[PDB]
């Protein structure tokens, strides 16, 4: 959930978008594997078999038939393979069958998030709206993480559907948390949706995906996800 | 090879008489103003005053 | 120099790296499976106390 | 009309009906049995690049600096290239 | 006690513009308040929706552009 | 001679008007900066900068002219690649003014939330699309075909009527960039509106500045065309002045279609 | 004929980056500064103790990177 | 004027040419790592 | 002063290659002085060197990607070996249109000015490359900064169209006699291609940047979201611009490989119909997907699905060009000059960043993936290894013939073996780390990516030592005082060559032709 | 047929002119001597000096 010091590949996963996202880089890493150490094997084959001690004739071949097109058609049939998964996960994770439960705000200010769970309030006015500042350096206990901790962080209830409404106010943004698998932009104009569904608990951390002005990278996300019974104790005593 | 020149010359003729015609037309037309719209938030922006800075050039 | 060996040599390698590569990928697509499916109907909780 | 220099000479060439630079293209039959296979050259020695070829084989094209004592025959296709001067032979750059 | 319940998924807005999906549940709250007014019980649905959908700035921004009379749209 | 240089093709003589030409490009764009930004040196910079680019070019296009029609350089083949790079230069100029209707498409096809998702925006009194754009169009077309009489003037070795043509087509031109600043000055609606006048205003300010150019080529190919410097073999700077007037032509058309008739739709 | 020439070069450019690292970021002859977080030599100690059990602001302590760390609690 | 030789360049002529094409490359040298490091030098004397 | 009219007045395509090189040299190594301060920057967590300012950090990333994306790479493929090596290897004398030539190159100095003005004027340029609208906008910088760096993309925007309009008439028009089309080089032939693309593509941006002034200064609404006009407008006709933008540093870089390799496998180019098809389809194809740049922005799913087909389309003929010239090298008679070392060089690691492009390629996984390192990784392999390396070998197989001298062998294999080593061990764990997580553009990170960011530090200065044997190559290659030979080299003694370069003189005398060649064209 | 309102030799007279020097291109004739070595000449230093100006007070942020 949390990035790892000497690291090999993607974090862990809490969102059935992430399991698709890593089966399907897995797949194209499958193909892609066989095609390099193929070509890196006849390229070595060619170049060590003809060293110009073997071979000192050039043996002059030029024109080349029945086998161009075999080149040609076989990387088809390989990139029909690698995209025949990539499709059904797109046309698999559009799909919003079901209602989402709630509805998360995430309005990307410049240099720090905030966010609104608007939809408890019997007024206008919003209540339950906060912001989520970094943690500077000298406020950290000795445990917490360096420039990724979070003032207030999003609470969020687990193996409950979500839809977070991205948008921004000052400049572009990305609302990028990686472990939950979410990156989306903030364009002050639009309102993107995102619908993810957390299968566990604990907490997740992200950062900005994309150039704010001067304090960018200091501008994190961090997303707790909770027991229901304990979200509906936050939200009321927040409330 | 002369007939061609004489063709574009009567119809670039037609279409300067026409032209004058509708100018003609266009012009003593009064041209009343009407209201101002009201103030819309997307209307008279100015995100950086220009050099010239209170009032557009052509004004 | 048998072009049509050598070819088929890098396809057996290529193939061959792949199925490693596919037999990483499954076993940590079970232990993944195994994690969830515990998750739900076993011992394994999430909250430490 | 009006015309003075390289383009006078153009016209007047092709007012005269000779062409000025027809010595360009060799454009010859294929071989050297009993007859040279011929080019043309204004200075003592000049290139020409051979793409062989009956008419149904060809290779795809070779540049041979082709000088004017020596006869030079294409390293692939095998035909012979007698050169013969038109103009001042000399060192195409003095 | 809490509610725990939210704007549906609408079929007219299957991309990823609730900009769009503010912008109509807000005209159609306020055709309600205009047209019918004791509709309360739709009316307060409708509310509901947009509160939940559109974020704050935007809707205190709407409102007081629709008190001043110069509101774009409907 | 040619039978020395044994190549038809042109070899120019060294011309420091590539080196000052760039030197007044640097000058006309930080004029410009320093303009655009309240600084005291900006606006003589930047019009010190704009005259010598307009120097530099009276200039190279004079040296041009002088070797093509006293020395007679230019050849059957230079001539060539002069129409082939005039053509590719048009072909530039179309993608950039594609570009800008891009611009104009991707902001009008689906009006945002914020203009009321309707176009054109609420309280900006389109231009009815037929008093003067309608008028400017029929001038434009007037003026295409007062040229294609001047190339079947130049053609026809009838070398005298070609200046009456071309001056009849400059005549329209004016007249034609007349009735765009009036309609400038009669807009009622400015720049700073909303993306409506913003895309209209560029959009046709680029354009208009085309037929300026577009005119001054003409102007310049009747006093070559008055002073004799063209003939019925050999001319290709009326061909270019005639392609590039069609090209401007053409744009307005696209331009009237889609802006004046459509967004007021 | 230039083999030992050219890996006794790879080696020699191997030493001079690693002296030129040496100066530039461990003592630093360009003027800089190092974290709180990386100098104190017990936080990734911490760090790694609260992997095993992360703080939260509504609910008991709880993990991070279950599954690639293999850690978690049991029947309870 | 050189338009008429055998070579372009001919390179070999100049006096002694080896101080000098070695200053050359060495002020292209000075000339590529002496602005960018002079940009930052001069942001930082700057607020 | 005969030698200031010489070289400020000339026209002499040769000579305004040699000032395009000595240019690009120049720009090569400012890049090379921003990429080492970033790396200094990022060598540990906290502040390093820059103390703060992250604004100045920002500034650096934005000046090194503008000086190595236009003033190393266009200046070396286009004007460097295009200038130089497009009559001479066409068959023809002087290049077409010489004054467009001269004025392009001359304009290139003034842009690099006000590239460098842009970066020190009141604060900065920090908005990255790719400018995008909303931070350049005037309420976020009010500088000027964006500006000048505006107006330098103008400037070299108009050079560039100036240099294609040279080429695409030259190619069509300055071509010698019975020298069909198909039988000019692929050199010539990708340069031609790479013309096009810069003669349509270019003006798109000269557009989209225009509008982004007119926005910032003339306060129109073209980018600001109050009033329609969104940002993605910007996106799409800057990235529209964007990917023709990077299939022409290429290009050229394939057309010196496939000489290169054909000059040294002893035989010509296997396939070469293949190979000219493939490249113009390459060059069409690489206008159809733009927007493959932006996937994590809110496009609907179909346009999604679109590009994905395209960019897998436009990645099946750059396999066949690879598989034509590992081909083409199973003839025999090689020979492992530094040349060869280079192109082979560029074909292994091309491969690996076009592998690692095509993982990019799809949606979800550019969901994942999108502005982190794996990018970063995917193209500074392609551009870097690719361009750089291709440049590098055309410039030995070349410099074999502009200088009239030769480089020490030993030396050039060091130089090969150091930047090898250097610049793939420095961007791997850049893979490794967009996995991980990390964002693009930071100057800070956690201190869980700390431990690779050590070890790609101590790559820059690897390469930092193979730039400094190559310009201790370039020296001792112009005071070698020792001409070209037929044992220091066997290209330029060959009386039989394939291409039409090698045999003419040490340097081209003045004219390149004394007369110009022939075809014998039989079938009489 | 008609010649252009020029007789056409004046024409004639210009062209023996301009190829009876032995000059550069831009350097023929009486009115290039004063225009390209004096206008341009002293244009380009005062532009030079101007844009000079101009980025160092840019720079330093001075005479707004
Ligand atoms: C031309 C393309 C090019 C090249 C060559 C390089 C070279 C290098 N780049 Fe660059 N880089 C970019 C293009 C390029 N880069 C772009 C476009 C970005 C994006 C910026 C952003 O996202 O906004 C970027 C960003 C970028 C970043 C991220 C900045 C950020 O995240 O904050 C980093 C991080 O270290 C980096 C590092 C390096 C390094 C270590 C090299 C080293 O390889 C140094 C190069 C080494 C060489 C071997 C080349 C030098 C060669 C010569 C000088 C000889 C020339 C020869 C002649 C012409 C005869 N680059
Ligand atoms: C330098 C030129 C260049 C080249 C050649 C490529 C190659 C490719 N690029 Fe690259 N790309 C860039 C320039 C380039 N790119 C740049 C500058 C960026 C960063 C932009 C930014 O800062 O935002 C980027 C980033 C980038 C992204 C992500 C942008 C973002 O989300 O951040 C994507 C994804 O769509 C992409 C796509 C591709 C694809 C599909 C190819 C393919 O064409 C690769 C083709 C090559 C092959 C695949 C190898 C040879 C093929 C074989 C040996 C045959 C076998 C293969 C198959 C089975 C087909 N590129
Ligand atoms: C046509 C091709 C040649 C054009 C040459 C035009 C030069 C114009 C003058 C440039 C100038 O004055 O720059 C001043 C500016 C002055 O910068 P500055 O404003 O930082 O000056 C520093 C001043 N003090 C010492 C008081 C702090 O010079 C530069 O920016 C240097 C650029 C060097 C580029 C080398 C390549
Ligand atoms: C190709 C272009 C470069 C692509 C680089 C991608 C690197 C990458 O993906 O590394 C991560 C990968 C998996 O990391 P891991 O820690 O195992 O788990 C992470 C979550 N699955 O970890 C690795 O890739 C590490 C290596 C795993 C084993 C791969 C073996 C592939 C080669 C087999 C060769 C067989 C013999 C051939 C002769
Ligand atoms: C195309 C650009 C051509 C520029 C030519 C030189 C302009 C120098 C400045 C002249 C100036 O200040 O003109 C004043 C004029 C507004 O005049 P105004 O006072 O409104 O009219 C009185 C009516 N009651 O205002 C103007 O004329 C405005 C001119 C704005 C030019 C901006 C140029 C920016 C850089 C462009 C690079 C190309
Ligand atoms: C290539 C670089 C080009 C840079 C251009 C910078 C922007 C120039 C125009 C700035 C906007 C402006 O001043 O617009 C004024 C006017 C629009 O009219 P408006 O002000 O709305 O008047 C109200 C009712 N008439 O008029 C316009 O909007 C005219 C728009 C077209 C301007 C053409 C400028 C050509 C510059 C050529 C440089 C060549 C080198
Ligand atoms: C935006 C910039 C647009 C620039 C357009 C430049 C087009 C250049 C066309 C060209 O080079 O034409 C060649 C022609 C030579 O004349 P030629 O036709 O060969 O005369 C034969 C006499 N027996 O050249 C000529 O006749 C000279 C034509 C000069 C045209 C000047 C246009 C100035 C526009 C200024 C805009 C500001
Ligand atoms: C090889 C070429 C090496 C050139 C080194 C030039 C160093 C110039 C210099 O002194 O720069 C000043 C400054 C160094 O930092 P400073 O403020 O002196 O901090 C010391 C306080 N402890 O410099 C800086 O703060 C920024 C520049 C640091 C050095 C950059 C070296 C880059 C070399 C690229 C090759
Ligand atoms: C796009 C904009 C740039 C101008 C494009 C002009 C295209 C002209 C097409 C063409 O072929 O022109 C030929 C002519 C030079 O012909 P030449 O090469 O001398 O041929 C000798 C044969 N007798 O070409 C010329 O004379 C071109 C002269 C152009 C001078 C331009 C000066 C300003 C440069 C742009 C600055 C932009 C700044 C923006 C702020
Ligand atoms: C091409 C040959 C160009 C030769 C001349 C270059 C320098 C031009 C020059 O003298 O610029 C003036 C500028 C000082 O500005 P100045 O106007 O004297 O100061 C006013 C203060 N009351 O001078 C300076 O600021 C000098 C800055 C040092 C670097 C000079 C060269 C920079 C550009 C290189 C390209
Ligand atoms: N020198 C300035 C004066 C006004 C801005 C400072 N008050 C102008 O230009
Ligand atoms: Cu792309
Ligand atoms: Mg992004
Ligand atoms: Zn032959």
């Amino acid at each position: 959930d949390a990035p790892e010091p000497w690291q090999l590949g993607f974090q862990d996963a809490a969102t059935p978008i992430m399991q698709g996202i890593m089966d399907l880089h897995h797949d194209i890493f499958f193909f892609l594997v066989q095609i390099a150490v193929f070509v890196l094997w006849v390229l070595s084959r060619a170049l060590w078999c003809f060293r110009s001690k073997i071979s000192p004739i050039p043996q002059r071949i030029v024109h080349g038939t029945t086998i161009e097109i075999l080149w040609t058609i076989f990387p088809s049939i390989i990139l029909m393979f690698i995209a025949i998964p990539s499709f059904t996960l797109l046309y698999s994770m559009d799909d919003v069958v079901v209602d989402p439960a709630i509805t998360i705000k995430a309005i990307g200010h410049q240099w720090y998030w905030s966010y609104e769970y608007s939809d408890y309030n019997n007024s206008d006015e919003q209540s339950l709206a906060f912001d989520s500042y970094m943690v500077p350096e000298d406020d950290l206990e000795l445990g917490q993480l360096r420039l990724l901790e979070v003032d207030n962080r999003v609470v969020v209830p687990a193996k409950t559907h979500l839809r977070v409404l991205i948008t921004s106010a000052d400049v572009l943004h990305s609302w990028a948390v990686p472990s939950l698998g979410v990156k989306c932009d903030a364009v002050p104009g639009r309102l993107n949706q995102i619908s993810t569904f957390i299968q566990r608990e604990g907490v997740y951390y992200g950062q900005c995906s994309e150039i704010c002005g001067t304090n960018h990278a200091f501008m994190p996300i961090v997303v707790e996800a909770v027991s229901t019974k304990d979200y509906g104790s936050w939200v009321s005593n927040q409330i | 090879d002369a007939y061609e020149t004489a063709k574009w010359e009567k119809i670039t003729y037609l279409g300067i008489v026409s032209c004058t015609g509708l100018a003609i037309y266009n012009l003593s037309k009064g041209h009343p103003h009407t209201e101002e719209p009201p103030a819309y938030p997307y209307l008279h922006i100015r995100n950086k005053e220009f050099p010239w800075g209170p009032d557009g050039l052509f004004e | 120099p048998s072009v049509v060996k050598e070819i088929i040599i890098g396809i057996t390698l290529g193939l061959a790296a792949g199925s490693v590569w596919k037999m990483h990928h499954w076993n940590e697509q079970r232990k993944i499976r195994t994690f969830y499916d515990l998750l739900e109907k076993g011992e394994i909780g999430v909250v430490v106390d | 009309p009006i015309a003075t220099g390289h383009e006078r000479e153009e016209i007047q060439a092709s007012l005269e009906g000779r062409d000025i630079l027809e010595i360009n293209h060799p454009e010859g039959p294929f071989g050297t049995k009993e007859a040279p296979a011929i080019v043309k050259s204004y200075f003592d020695r000049r290139i020409v690049g051979c793409p062989g070829g009956e008419g149904e084989d060809e290779h795809d094209v070779v540049w041979f600096w082709l000088e004017n004592g020596k006869p030079h025959e294409c390293p692939v296709c095998s035909q012979y290239f007698e050169l013969k001067v038109v103009g001042p032979g000399g060192d195409p750059y003095g | 006690e809490i509610k725990l319940e939210t704007a549906p998924a609408d079929f007219r807005f299957p991309t990823t513009n609730q900009t769009r999906h503010c912008f109509t549940r807000y005209i159609e709250y306020h055709r309600c308040v205009a047209a019918k007014g004791e509709g309360a019980s739709e009316c307060d649905k409708f509310a509901k929706y947009y509160r939940s959908l559109c974020p704050g700035e935007w809707i205190d921004r709407w409102n007081e552009q629709r008190e001043n009379g110069t509101f774009p749209g409907p | 001679m040619i039978e020395s240089q044994r190549h038809s093709y042109h070899l120019v003589d060294p011309s420091p008007w590539p080196i000052s030409g760039s030197l007044g490009a640097l000058a006309t764009t930080v004029g410009g900066v320093m303009y655009m930004h309240s600084f005291q040196g900006g606006a003589t910079l930047l019009s010190l900068g704009l005259i010598f680019i307009l120097y530099t070019m009276f200039v190279w296009w004079r040296d041009v002219l002088r070797e093509s029609t006293l020395e007679g350089h230019h050849t059957k083949v230079v001539q060539l690649g002069l129409r082939y790079g005039f053509i590719l230069f048009i072909v530039s100029e179309v993608m950039f003014l594609f570009a800008f209707f891009w611009a104009f498409f991707h902001s009008s096809l689906a009006p945002t939330v914020e203009i009321g998702g309707i176009w054109p925006p609420l309280g900006i009194w389109v231009l009815d699309p037929w008093e003067i754009p309608f008028l400017n169009t029929l001038i434009l077309l007037s003026s295409g075909a007062a040229v294609t009489w001047a190339h079947h003037a130049i053609l026809a070795g009838k070398e005298k009527r070609a200046v009456y043509a071309l001056v009849a087509t400059v005549l329209l031109a004016l007249v034609f960039t007349g009735f765009q600043g009036m309609e400038y000055y009669q807009a009622p609606f400015t720049i700073s509106d909303s993306i409506y006048g913003s895309t209209f205003f560029l959009a046709t300010g680029f354009h208009g500045f085309h037929v300026i150019i577009g005119t001054l080529f003409l102007i310049i190919c009747g006093i070559r065309q008055y002073l004799g410097h063209l003939t019925k073999e050999h001319h290709v700077g009326f061909e270019a002045a005639a392609w590039y007037w069609h090209f401007v032509d053409v744009v307005w058309l696209f331009l009237f279609v889609s802006i004046y008739w459509w967004g007021g739709i | 004929m230039s083999t030992k020439y050219i890996v006794s070069a790879i080696l020699g450019s191997f030493g001079i980056a690693w002296v030129c690292d040496y100066y530039v970021s461990e003592k630093k002859i360009f003027g800089g500064s190092t974290p709180g977080t990386i100098t104190n030599k017990e936080w990734g100690e911490e760090t790694d103790k609260k992997f095993q059990a992360w703080p939260r602001t509504a609910g008991p302590p709880v993990v991070v990177n279950p599954i690639t760390r293999q850690n978690f609690v049991v029947k309870s | 004027y050189y338009i008429h030789a055998k070579h372009m360049y001919n390179l070999d002529r100049m006096k002694h040419r080896g101080l000098k094409m070695s200053l050359a490359v060495f002020s292209a040298f000075s000339i590529g790592v002496a602005v960018p490091v002079y940009a930052v030098i001069f942001q930082q004397k700057k607020t | 002063m005969t030698n200031p009219v010489r070289w400020l007045f000339s026209t002499n395509h040769k000579d305004i290659g040699t000032l395009y090189f000595i240019f690009g040299a120049i720009a090569g190594v400012m890049g090379t002085c921003f990429s080492v301060l970033i790396r200094m920057e990022l060598a540990r967590p906290g502040d390093q060197i820059l103390g703060g300012n992250h604004q100045l950090y920002n500034v650096l990333i934005t000046a090194h990607a503008f000086l190595m994306i236009f003033f190393m790479v266009m200046p070396a493929m286009i004007g460097g070996f295009g200038n130089w090596f497009v009559p001479i290897l066409i068959g023809a004398p002087d290049m077409a249109f010489p004054r467009l030539n001269n004025i392009s190159f001359w304009l290139l100095p003034p842009s690099l000015l006000l590239l460098l003005s842009s970066a020190l004027v009141e604060v900065g340029s920090g908005t990255g490359w790719t400018v995008y609208p909303p931070l350049s906008g005037i309420t976020s910088h009010s500088g000027g900064a964006v500006d000048l760096a505006i107006f330098s993309l103008h400037l070299s925007g108009v050079s560039s169209i100036l240099g294609s309009i040279n080429f695409i008439t030259t190619i069509f028009n300055m071509r010698g006699p019975g020298m069909t089309m198909h039988r000019s080089p692929l050199f010539v032939w990708s340069v031609l291609v790479t013309a096009f693309l810069l003669l349509l593509s270019l003006p798109v941006l000269a557009g989209a940047i225009t509008m982004l002034l007119t926005d910032r200064n003339f306060n129109t609404t073209f980018f600001d979201p109050a009033g329609g006009g969104d940002p993605i407008l910007y996106q799409h006709l800057f990235w529209f611009f964007g990917h023709p933008e990077v299939y022409i540093l290429i290009l050229p870089g394939f057309g010196i490989i496939s000489h290169i390799v054909s000059t040294f496998s002893g035989k010509p180019v296997f396939g070469y119909l293949g190979m000219v098809y493939a490249m113009i389809s390459i060059g069409v194809l690489g206008f159809l997907v733009w927007a493959h740049h932006m996937f994590t922005v809110g496009l609907d799913v179909d346009t999604r699905a679109y590009f994905t087909a395209a960019t897998m389309i436009i990645a099946v003929p750059t396999g066949i060009k690879i598989f034509s010239w590992i081909a083409t090298m199973w003839g025999g008679s090689i020979q492992y000059k530094t040349p060869m070392l280079f192109a082979v060089g560029f074909i292994f690691l091309f491969t690996i960043g076009g592998l690692t492009g095509i993982v990019l390629a799809n949606s979800g996984l550019d969901i994942a993936l999108h502005d982190t390192y794996y990018v970063v990784a995917h193209f500074h392999y392609v551009l870097s290894m690719g361009a750089v390396f291709a440049l590098f070998a055309g410039f030995y197989y070349w410099v074999g013939k502009i200088f009239g001298r030769t480089y020490p062998e030993t030396l050039g294999q060091i130089h090969f073996w150091i930047t090898f080593f250097g610049v793939n061990l420095t961007f791997f764990p850049m893979h490794f780390l967009g996995l991980s997580g990390m964002p693009r553009r930071i100057p800070d990170y956690p201190d869980a990516y700390a431990g690779w960011n050590a070890l790609s530090s101590f790559g820059s200065y690897i390469s930092v030592v193979g730039i400094c044997c190559f310009f201790v190559v370039v020296t001792i290659t112009s005071t070698s005082g020792n001409n070209i030979t037929r044992a220091n080299i066997p290209w330029a003694v060959e009386q039989n060559s394939t291409t039409l370069e090698w045999l003419v003189q040490s340097p081209p005398a003045f004219h390149t032709f004394g007369e110009l060649p022939a075809i014998k064209e039989t079938k009489s | 047929s008609e010649p252009p309102f020029r007789p056409r030799e004046k024409l004639i007279e210009k062209q023996k002119h301009f190829q009876s020097v032995h000059k550069h291109t831009y350097l023929k004739g009486p009115y290039d001597k004063i225009t390209s070595v004096a206008i341009p000449l002293a244009l380009a230093a005062s532009s030079l000096y101007l844009i000079g100006r101009g980025i160092y007070n840019m720079s330093h942020g001075i005479g707004k």
